[PDB]
């Protein structure tokens, strides 16, 4: 997956759509607006590269690059913005409504093969490289083009050559007072048909429901850390990358601007000395350490070689059973090893070969590992994994090599000194009831990180403006009421059992 | 779409006129009822004509877009035909 | 069409059958009840083929579609004669073991009835999961915090 994503909105302005069929339910253009608002929020928090369009058909003004009529061009392909979130919520409310429908008009006749060549012509006015070419169609009606054939036959044409092209499209079908049937004229637009979106669709459609879900994590595209070496021998060698499968979430870094006008300050360091205040250069500086009154001198082309033992990539040295890997030998998240074959050939070969072998033999490969020049070497260990795939033949578990790093004899700290006190088999068996009782089943993505949600929702109620910032429920709270009203009397029992009446915890 | 049936027939016209071929490939395409008067027609290809002396294509595109997005197909063929310097109605200028 | 002849192929009905298959090649000629074997070898046929100056395929077709194939038997020895070309052939058999041959008996009968039906036919007709707003990246579930059981 190289390039961008791009993503145009159809909304249809037909009087339709401007109706609600019964009370205390919002009309489909301004559900429309909110799902298209959640995108933009989606699109800003997980990848601001990505360019988003909003374009309305059906509309008494027009605004297009080639004077198309009955068609507005509300927001060209550009990176999303608090700006555009802004302009579409104008159209939020009811008041919006009026305002949309003053400053666009409604009620007018339209083509769809006009708006699929505006939407064409747009998709081909970007410069930079699109991996994904999408559209959505947020539209209720499902025979437009109903007293005319002529229509009908050029947005099948019209559908076609996008679809040759590489565009992707979707029908967001809303609600309907009788009905929305696929069947009838949307079948043969929509790139890919589903069977069983075949019958008439009383309610809203499922999609409508995964886009007003917001998501709040970066996405990050796959790519190598580094493409190193692996040397089973000074003359065997293979080229391997590396991936980590597991890093660390930051917010993102802050920016100085400037309190008068808001804008942003370049910041810029310089050294010089006190007595000739002339501008100095790294090479033009020595290193020095005090111990006790001696100082020590050494340039800084010393100092990185200090720590230089051998060249940058994995050198093999044996194989070691899996069951000497302690569990608790844990320092730094593990890494993915998975062979490139874009460097050396014949390496993919030899590395299934190895990664089988070991899967068979139970045994992990150990290396010397060195990530850059003029870095310490480690020891690490390659433990072979077997590709895991769930239902519906979805990968959970790619196949590769898991890097686990060894901790060395200075990371190790001595525990002070204790004394065993075994346990007696009453309160063994208590803790085992409360342990069954508060049973859970565990998965790696079932907690978030409170404090990234509540920076992207302050972040959110800055940008737009809002009245208060929703709070983010932390699921990394314990819920103390359930467990106590589950667990009843085990834990007086426990206490009672254990700690004495004149404890006092 | 470059690979589509109608890029190759366009390109490939063997350098049945191109006026032809063009009026095939913009039947399905193009309106029913074109927009244009004799005297936007000109006005449209003087411009043309215009932005070709003062080496200016991104007018001459313009002018090419509008013309085919305000004329039906058998107008696009005559306007080529007219470009192109070559009509043979069958009736010598004499 | 493997070729194969029936003596005698007259009125009277036949007695028994020869044929030739896999040119370790060996004529096998059958009673339906006991067999007769060539059991040619590479070396046995390079010398025969020398001493008669050669495919004899072709020949024995030749004979068996104008029924020029003299048989003889005696004991558990069996003589054949082919004629059609320059000079005839003569060719010796010996009563072939019947544990090994019942597989040939039986691999016989399944190729004549297949070969029967094909002719009588021939002469008859003469992404779930996807996210939406991330092309490329699994939907994620919403983290479900701890659900006791």
């Amino acid at each position: 997956y190289s390039g961008r994503d791009s993503l145009i909105f159809l909304v249809d302005a037909s009087k339709a759509m401007f109706e609600s069929q019964s009370e205390d339910e919002l009309t489909p253009f301004d559900m429309s607006i909110q799902c298209i608002q959640s995108v933009y929020i989606s699109k800003i928090i997980s990848s601001d590269r990505d360019l988003l369009a909003v374009v309305f058909y059906g509309t008494e003004k027009d605004k297009n690059s080639v004077n198309f009529k009955n068609i507005y061009v509300l927001q060209e392909l550009d990176n999303p913005g608090a700006k555009r979130i802004l302009e579409l919520d104008q159209f939020k409310g009811q008041q919006g409504q009026k305002r949309f429908q003053d400053m666009m008009g409604h009620g007018s006749d339209y083509s769809l093969s006009e708006v699929l060549w505006v939407c064409a012509n747009l998709f081909s006015d970007v410069q930079f490289k699109m991996s994904h070419k999408r559209i959505m169609l947020f539209t209720n009606e499902d025979n437009p083009h109903g007293n005319d054939s002529a229509k009908a036959s050029r947005a099948r044409t019209k559908a076609g050559d996008l679809r040759d092209t590489g565009i992707f499209l979707d029908l967001m079908h809303l609600k309907k007072p009788g009905g929305f049937d696929i069947s009838l004229f949307y079948r043969d637009i929509i790139s890919i048909a589903e069977d069983e979106d075949l019958r008439v669709h009383f309610e809203e459609s499922s999609k409508l429901e995964d886009l007003l879900r917001k998501v709040r994590a970066k996405e990050t595209r796959k790519r190598a850390l580094s493409r190193l070496k692996l040397k089973l021998n000074k003359d065997i060698v293979i080229s391997v990358g590396i991936y980590n499968l597991v890093q660390k979430a930051l917010k993102p870094p802050p920016i100085k601007l400037y309190r008068e006008t808001n804008e942003p300050v370049k910041t810029k360091t310089r050294t010089f000395n006190t007595s000739t205040g002339g501008l100095l250069l790294p090479s033009d500086t020595k290193r020095s350490q005090i111990y006790g009154s001696r100082q020590i001198i050494l340039e800084k082309e010393e100092t990185e070689e200090l720590k230089r033992f051998d060249d940058p990539g994995l050198m093999l040295m044996g194989f070691k059973p899996l069951v000497l890997l302690k569990k608790h030998h844990y320092l730094r998240p593990s890494l993915f090893v998975y062979p490139e074959e874009s460097l050396v050939i014949g390496s993919s070969t030899l590395f299934s070969a190895l990664l089988i072998k070991c899967l068979e033999k139970e045994v992990a490969a150990l290396c010397r590992y060195t990530p850059r020049r003029n870095i310490p070497p480690y020891f690490v260990a390659l433990v072979p994994q077997e590709e895991e795939l769930d239902d519906q033949k979805i990968q959970v578990t790619p196949p590769g090599f898991q890097l686990v790093f060894l901790p060395f004899a200075d990371d190790k700290r001595k525990m002070p000194f204790t004394e065993k006190i075994m346990a007696t088999p009453e309160q063994v068996g208590k803790m085992k009831a409360i342990v069954e009782k508060l049973r859970f089943t565990y998965r790696s993505d079932s907690f978030e990180n409170p404090v990234l949600q509540q920076h992207f929702r302050n972040l959110e109620a800055l940008a737009l403006d809002l009245m208060e910032p929703e709070q983010a429920v932390d699921l990394t709270l314990p819920k103390v009421e359930a467990m106590n009203k589950r667990l009843g009397s085990l834990v007086d029992e426990f206490k009672e059992l254990v700690y004495p009446p004149d404890y006092n915890p | 779409p470059r690979d589509g049936k109608d890029a190759l027939k366009l390109l490939n016209y063997r350098t049945g006129d191109f006026a032809m071929i063009a009026y095939f490939v913009l039947k399905p395409r193009c309106l029913q009822k074109g927009s244009l008067t004799i005297q936007q027609v000109n006005d449209l290809l003087d411009s043309i004509a215009s932005n070709n002396s003062a080496k200016r294509k991104d007018l001459i595109k313009k002018s090419l877009l509008q013309l085919i997005t305000q004329s039906s197909a058998l107008e696009q063929k005559w306007l080529i035909r007219m470009i192109i310097k070559d009509l043979k109605l069958g009736v010598s200028q004499q | 069409s493997p070729p194969l002849c029936t003596l005698p192929p007259g009125p009277e009905p036949p007695r028994f059958v020869c044929y030739c298959e896999g040119e370790g090649f060996n004529l096998y000629v059958t009673d339906a009840a006991e067999l007769w074997s060539t059991c040619f070898t590479p070396d046995s046929l390079a010398a025969l083929k020398a001493r008669f100056g050669l495919d004899i395929t072709p020949r024995f077709r030749a004979a068996c579609e104008q029924q020029a194939v003299a048989l003889t038997l005696q004991e558990d020895r069996a003589s054949l004669t082919l004629s059609g070309g320059p000079s005839a052939l003569a060719f010796d058999l010996s009563k072939v073991p019947g544990p090994e041959a019942a597989p040939r008996l039986r691999a016989l009968t399944l190729g004549l009835a297949k070969r029967v039906w094909s002719l009588e036919r021939r002469l008859a007709a003469a992404c779930p999961g996807e996210s939406l707003i991330n092309p490329g990246f699994k939907s994620k579930k919403p983290a479900g915090g701890v659900d006791f059981d």
